[PDB]
This record gives structure tokens, C-alpha cells and sequence, in this order.
RNA sequence: UCUGGUGGAGGUCCGUAGCGGUCCUGACGUGCAAAUCGGUCGUCCGACCUGGGUAUAGGGGCGAAAGACUAAUCGAACCA
RNA sequence: CCUCGGCCGAUCGAAAGGGAGUCGGGUUCAGAUCCCCGAAUCCGGAGUGGCGGAGAUGGGCGCCGCGAGGCGUCCAGUGCGGUAACGCGACCGAUCCCGGAGAAGCCGGCGGGAGCCUCGGGGAGAGUUCUCUUUUCUUUGUGAAGGGCAGGGCGCCCUGGAAUGGGUUCGCCCCGAGAGAGGGGCCCGUGCCUUGGAAAGCGUCGCGGUUCCGGCGGCGUCCGGUGAGCUCUCGCUGGCCCUUGAAAAUCCGGGGGAGAGGGUGUAAAUCUCGCGCCGGGCCGUACCCAUAUCCGCAGCAGGUCUCCAAGGUGAACAGCCUCUGGCAUGUUGGAACAAUGUAGGUAAGGGAAGUCGGCAAGCCGGAUCCGUAACUUCGGGAUAAGGAUUGGCUCUAAGGGCUGGGCGGCCGGCGCCUAGCAGCCGACUUAGAACUGGUGCGGACCAGGGGAAUCCGACUGUUUAAUUAAAACAAAGCAUC
């Protein structure tokens, strides 16, 4: 139906190219649903900002902004589990 | 066609100003005013998005003119908890009694050993 | 499940005022079965008259709000509106009575 | 309007009673000086205080 | 009101000292027995003539009976 | 990749009720009116419109800012 | 006197938030879910048990009794059913603890129910009848609270194990964490029948007394069909949010088991079950609610918060005409039809030559079928621009629903619905054609003139109430402290 414009065709014309642009990525991101890790089902979607909830198993999660996993979250949780070992063994 | 009129002081579109029409006997249409709907119990377990069964589904000071058949179910944690997280507890209680038990005898025997 | 229907005219004959015979004719041409008038729809309707009592029998549906539409209109065209009206004196009978002062 | 308390309702009864014209025989009554009710309120023309 | 379909329990409804009056009522299709008492109008429904009849004779003395016609 | 459907987004468009008030520099201008009237106009799912209840009081308040508004009174109200 | 015990603090704050429980008929000059009649209901109290029912009345050992059924002794009994979801009329229990309900946004789309509108018949009354019209108009009920049954919904249960994946919605969506299929369970039930209930109300036709008798009587208050129709409401399911859309009184359920009851009576504690008895005090309530009961000095073209909402045309709560209901032209009338004016029109031939300036007016305007440029942030611009059609009448084609498939049944080979056949029912449109009028037809009403450019502001939004709506302010974004 559109060349480029996507989702952000709802803006029409509204605002600037490059913030219809930037909010593109956002907006797919923060409307998609991800598959669960506890279930397995395809159904985590976004109640709020940073809260993703299951519609399957009933499971809320503390997530990011927009996506399910921040990057920032995925360093911290490995660091913590190489320091955790490193206090162990 | 007959045009209606409220039966009391209240002129506004309230959440408690809520009518029905009914045909009386004298071949008259009037407002009834109408009862909130009422929500059965939603189970304790806090997982569960589905109401209660067993219960009626009627607004809360209404509740304790009902007789007790009316306000539960014939089972542990009849008219709070559903069935299915009741059978969960039972089973979470006895399998996490069984690994202490284990656990305990383990300990035990491995603290006799050495 | 035939249907019978009846016309008092009494009053009206004994005054003098209204022919019963020439109201039998007027219901004979001026009748309709499925639409059509005349014939009394092939003699499924039929009319007879005995002493000013015009009584009307048919088996096919038939309502006698249509034979006060009738008698109505023989009553105009006789000038009989302003001293005579019909009224249903019981389920199946109508009845030609005056006004009262 | 209807909603009224029972305070306004008292002060409403006490103005509608006083505003009566002068009995006849006061103008008959020896030394007499008022000839008509002066303090006659109309609903229309003048507001109550309250 | 209540509707009973019984005429045994129909006796007990009248007998009790609460009931004030009995008010038999004749339709084209049925006769109506009414009981009226403290909470409770309590009707029995009899479409049998002769059965109705009968409901008359047995009913508890003193207590009012009114014909409804 | 293209095509035909389905779908129903949007401080989206036309445009009622509502909210506002462009131009006629029209009417009126000892008026219907100490700011109103008509035609024509702007917006009309949103930074929307609105009742009641609450809070802020005069060198103070409140101000998507015009020295605007603060009971026909505002480049510091009104009362004594 | 021990034991328990957080007020996480008095109190005030809503006649639109929360908040148990009433609705039909009649009655006034003015009241009325308030009075009368009738039928219900909530809360509180009942101690000295108000009456029933439940708890709760079994089993073993013997003896007598022909045997049934009784005598003695011993032991039970804070109910019962369903695999389950849960069900039954009750079905003890404190401090303490957990939970629920009260208690949640906005928008969209579907479906159920009702009211209204509509269509086809049958009654009763009325209108028209110059000619027709079996016509046209009116009217054609069953309150709350109980009982039953439709109907709607369900992330509720049992069997079972699915790929050649299947189920299914307008859209989606669902399934080895258990699909489809079959069988159950629960909730809501404002719908229908029923008690209430026809005795009342209404319609119509008569008969009385007298100003009123809720007078008396006869007949009736019937049978159907439709729908993206409008409104309300109940559901299901989605979209949006750097926005996530009250609190508290009050009521309930569960966990635990400190306690209480009685020894076998016809019994006890206890009972959220059925019926019976008594009470519910204080204040408001008339009327206007606005082109005349409010504010603006007034019966002031101003202002002032809501509810219900028929027919036709038509996209419409548009405009225009009509019904129910309402009114008397808006603080006067009569006569005349001068100038100037206010408001509404028209105009030959030119066609902005007027004027600071096309100000004002005018042109265009709906829908269908074609066709649409530069530029562009690729979304738009766009109803770009430009063109054709449009009435009336008579036809044609297409677009659906139900039932059935060899006196009454049925033990049966004997039948084969299979290019979907027959019968019955039904509403709204679309396309094509012929004919036809003095080429007139979105015939009134409703209803964008357009194009090429320059300046400013990005856009939506806001602003000097009473002379400035703008380029001014705000705004997202950018940056700094
Ligand atoms: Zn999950």
C-alpha cells in the first residue's frame, strides 16, 4: 500500500520526515507481540511502559520502553552471573 | 409516540439514574429504575482472569440476604478460590513437603557418613 | 367454516325509508371476490334476504367490516348518511339505527 | 427551588406573613399616623436578603 | 403471590390463623380460590367444576368467603 | 515483486449539535442590548466543550504572554 | 482482675460520585412511586425458645414377639449427592489471617434483548363517496416480587488424542500447557408463559338513578411478517496512551480450630431453610425552569446545567412539508403605497473599464461514470484541473432463507437426494434496455469557483471579554546552565 512510510502513515504529512522516521522503528517495536519465555506463546505484548504481559500464562514482566529487552538489561544480567560464579568458584 | 419523563428529582445521565422502559397495565409506557449489575468473585489466586462459579452475581449489601449454598462452593476454598489453583496448592503443599523430607535425609545421612 | 354475516334494516323499513330489494341488488353488482366484482366470485358468495335481514354467507375468507364499507356507500348514494347508522349490534350482525337528539 | 433547608423555609414563612396590608380600623385608632402598609414586598420587584 | 398446585396444601394455607379471607373467583376456563395472609396472596388454579364444588363445602368455617361476580 | 480484497489508524478532511467570532469595516448606534442582530465565516476525537465542588487575594494571585483577567472597575481591584 | 488490641488519629467535605429496600390502578380547583385500593419488599427487634422443618434419630449383641414389632446392653451420629465442573432447604464455631465485591479510561467493530418505526390480515368506531377506492384515520395492556422455559455468554469440567494440520470471525483469533467431535456445569436472564390478572385499565354499544355512584350490563382487547432501520441496554472482541484512567463507609466468602452439646433421649448446642409477631423517628416535596416566575434596574432579540424525541424526502439529529402536543406573530391597531432608508430580487450590450483593493454580489456546488499536473518530507497535493450523465414510465439480469428427501407408525433386503432438485417464504439494491416530454430532470431544499506565483509562520492549538485572530504566543525538535 506504501512505499516507505509503513506505520507511520498515520502521520501523514504532520510532522518532519526523519522524527516519522526515528518513531518508525519505536512504534513496531513497542506494538509487537514476542513469543514468551515461560510458555512459549507468541503473546507478550505491552500493558505500559516498561510492563509486558502474557495473555496465556498471566506473567508480567519489567521490560523496556518500547522492546521487551533492553540491551543495557542483557549485559547487566550476564555480568551479574559471571561475578556470581566468580564469588563461588 | 409517547414521550417520557424522569420519575425523580435526578435530571442527569448518572451511573445511578439508570431506567428501563416497561408497559403497564394501563397501557402506559414508564421508566423503572435499574438495579447496577452486579460481579461474581474473582478467585484469590490473583492469576485467574475469569470470574467465579457457583455464585451469584449480585451487588454486595444484597449479599447477606442470600442463604450460604447461594455464596459458595461445596469444596476447600469453595467461594474464593477456583478449582484449579486449589488442586495446585494441594499439590505445591505435598511436593515441597516431600523434598524437605528428602532434603532432611540427606543431610542426615550425609552428616552420619562423615 | 363458512362465515355468516347479517344486516338489520328494520327500522329503516318500517319507516318507509329504505327498499331491502333494491339493497340485495346493490350487494349482488357491487361485491368483489378476489378482486373482481359481479358474479359473486363464481357463486362462492351468496346473499339472501327474509323480512329486512340481508344475511351474507361465504366460505372464503371474508370480513364484514367490508359489507359496513358497503353499506355505507349505499347509504350515501341514497342520502341516508344524515338519518341512518351502522352499528355492530353483535359479532356477526350489523344494525341501521337513527341518531338520537 | 424545592430543595430547601428548613432554616431558609423558616425565614421564607416569617416574610410571607408580614406581607399583608394595614387591618382597617388602625386608620380609626385615636393618634393614628399610618395610612398604608409601607414595607409591602412584591416578588417580582424586589429580592429577599437571603 | 404464590401459586400452589396442590388442594391438600391449599387446606393447610387456609386453616392457618394468619389468613384473613377467601376469594373464589369464576373464569370461563377455571375457578380461582385465593387465601390472602400476612405476607402471601396464595391462589389455587381448578379447572374442573366439580372439583370446585367441592373446594367450597371444605372450606375452614369462619373464615370470610367473598364471591367475586 | 505485482494485483484484488479485508481492516479501520489519524492532535486526518467536508460538515451538523456544541465551542468560537473572519468580513460585510452590513444592521443598531438617546439600541432589543453599558458589546446585541443577520448573512458569511473558524473548529467540530481532541492541546475538545461543559455543570457542580475545591485551591490560589491586591505590589498579591493567575497568565499557550494581550499588561491579559482578577464581579460592567486593572500599567496594582473593591470597601472604610 | 487476667487475656486480647496499630485507628496507619478528632471532625467537616457531593440534593450529578459510592450508598439495602415499591410498584400497578384510582382520586384534587390546585398533592402524590407520598393520599385510597391492591400486591410486595428492605432493615432492626423479638430474651423470657412463636410454630414447623434441619441438626436427628442408625448399627452390633442378644431376649420376647408365629413372625412384624417391642425389652436390656454396647458403639456411632456438628447433613447429603455428582469422576468432575458443581448441586441440594438449612447444614455449629471466637480472637487471628487471606481474599472478593463496592471499584473504574477513551475509541472502534460485531451479536442478543427491548422500545419505536414498517408490512400483511381480523375486530370496534370515525372520515370521504361528483367518480373510484373492499378504502383512509384512530385504537387493538398486563407493574414490582416469586416459579418455569427460551435466549446470550463462559481462559468451567469429563472422554479422547490432532500434519494430508485443522477449527473459526465482518476483523481476528485458538490448539499436545489438549484443537475438532460428543456429553455435561455455571452465570445472566430487563424476553415469553404463569401467580399477581381482569375483578382493574382502555375501545365501543346500551340501561339507570341523580351531579355523583371507580353506577350497571353486552361485546372486544386477535393472528402474523420483516430489518446494516433509530434509541436504550446487555455481552463478546479488538485499537490508543513517555495519558493506564478515585477513596472510604458497607457487605460477603474462605483458611485455622480456641470452644460448645448429648449420652441414645425422642435428646442437646446449633440453623444464612419455610411461615408467623412488632417498629421504621427528623427535614425537603406546591409552582416557573424562561422570547413573562432566574441574572442582566423591566414581561430586556443577551445569558443560564440536563432528560424523552413520530411520518415523508434525503447520507443525516441538514434544510423543507406534516402528526401528538402547543401558539396567536412576540409591549398596539386602521388607512395609504411619496422621497430617503433596512432586507430580498431581477436586468439588454459590454464584462472590473468601478475601487486603495473584485469590498459586495455573482459563478461552482449533490451523486455516478471517466480523467487528473507541477512539486513533494512519497504520506500528499486531490473534490487538483477537465469532461459526460442525472426526469417519468415499462421491462430485463444478478445478488437470499426454510423444509423435504426409498389415522399414525416401522422389523426389514427390496430404495440412492450426488451437473443441486422440488415446494414454500422474503427484503433491500445494483447494472442494462426500450419508450416518452416544448432537451426538461441533484427541477424546491441541501450544496467546494478555479489556476499560476511571491512574503510570513512548519502543521493542529492559543490570544487583547467591549475596535487589533495576526507574521504575535505556545508547541514537538535542537542546545545551554
Ligand atoms: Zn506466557
Amino acid at each position: 500500500r506504501t512505499k516507505k512510510v509503513g506505520i507511520v502513515g498515520k502521520y501523514g504529512t504532520r510532522y518532519g520526515a526523519s522524527l516519522r522516521k526515528m518513531v518508525k522503528k519505536i512504534e513496531i517495536s513497542q506494538h509487537a507481540k514476542y513469543t514468551c519465555s515461560f510458555c512459549g506463546k507468541t503473546k507478550m505484548k505491552r500493558r505500559a511502559v516498561g510492563i509486558w504481559h502474557c495473555g496465556s500464562c498471566m506473567k508480567t514482566v519489567a521490560g523496556g520502553a518500547w522492546t521487551y529487552n533492553t540491551t543495557s538489561a542483557v549485559t547487566v544480567k550476564s555480568a551479574i552471573r559471571r561475578l556470581k560464579e566468580l564469588k563461588d568458584q | 409516540v409517547q414521550r417520557l419523563t424522569y420519575r425523580r428529582r435526578l435530571s442527569y445521565n448518572t451511573a445511578s439514574n439508570k431506567t428501563r422502559l416497561s408497559r403497564t397495565p394501563g397501557n402506559r409506557i414508564v421508566y423503572l429504575y435499574t438495579k447496577k449489575v452486579g460481579k461474581a468473585p474473582k478467585s484469590a489466586c490473583g492469576v485467574c482472569p475469569g470470574r467465579l462459579r457457583g455464585v451469584r452475581a449480585v451487588r454486595p449489601k444484597v449479599l447477606m440476604r442470600l442463604s450460604k449454598t447461594q455464596k459458595h462452593v461445596s469444596r476447600a476454598y469453595g467461594g474464593s478460590m477456583c478449582a484449579k489453583c486449589v488442586r495446585d496448592r494441594i499439590k505445591r503443599a505435598f511436593l515441597i513437603e516431600e523434598q524437605k523430607i528428602v532434603v532432611k535425609v540427606l543431610k542426615a545421612q550425609a552428616q552420619s557418613q562423615k | 367454516q363458512v362465515l355468516k354475516f347479517t344486516l338489520d334494516c328494520t327500522h329503516p323499513v318500517e319507516d318507509g325509508i329504505m327498499d331491502a330489494a333494491n339493497f340485495e341488488q346493490f350487494l349482488q353488482e357491487r361485491i368483489k371476490v378476489n378482486g373482481k366484482a359481479g358474479n359473486l366470485g363464481g357463486g362462492v358468495v351468496t346473499i339472501e334476504r327474509s323480512k329486512s335481514k340481508i344475511t351474507v354467507t361465504s366460505e372464503v375468507p371474508f370480513s364484514k367490516r367490508y359489507l359496513k364499507y358497503l353499506t355505507k356507500k349505499y347509504l350515501k348514494k341514497n342520502n341516508l348518511r344524515d338519518w341512518l347508522r351502522v352499528v355492530a349490534n353483535s359479532k356477526e350482525s350489523y344494525e341501521l339505527r337513527y341518531f338520537q337528539i | 427551588s424545592s430543595h430547601k433547608t428548613f432554616r431558609i423555609k423558616r425565614f421564607l414563612a416569617k416574610k410571607q406573613k408580614q406581607n399583608r396590608p394595614i387591618p382597617q380600623w388602625i386608620r380609626m385608632k385615636t393618634g393614628n399616623k399610618i395610612r398604608y402598609n409601607s414595607k409591602r414586598r412584591h416578588w417580582r420587584r424586589t429580592k429577599l436578603g437571603l | 403471590p404464590r401459586k400452589i398446585e396442590e388442594i391438600k396444601d391449599f387446606l393447610l394455607t387456609a386453616r392457618r390463623k394468619d389468613a384473613k379471607s377467601v376469594k373464589i373467583k369464576k373464569n370461563k376456563d377455571n375457578v380461582k380460590f385465593k387465601v390472602r395472609c400476612s405476607r402471601y396472596l396464595y391462589t389455587l388454579v381448578i379447572t374442573d367444576k366439580e372439583k370446585a364444588e367441592k373446594l367450597k363445602q371444605s372450606l375452614p368455617p369462619g373464615l370470610a368467603v367473598k364471591d367475586l361476580k
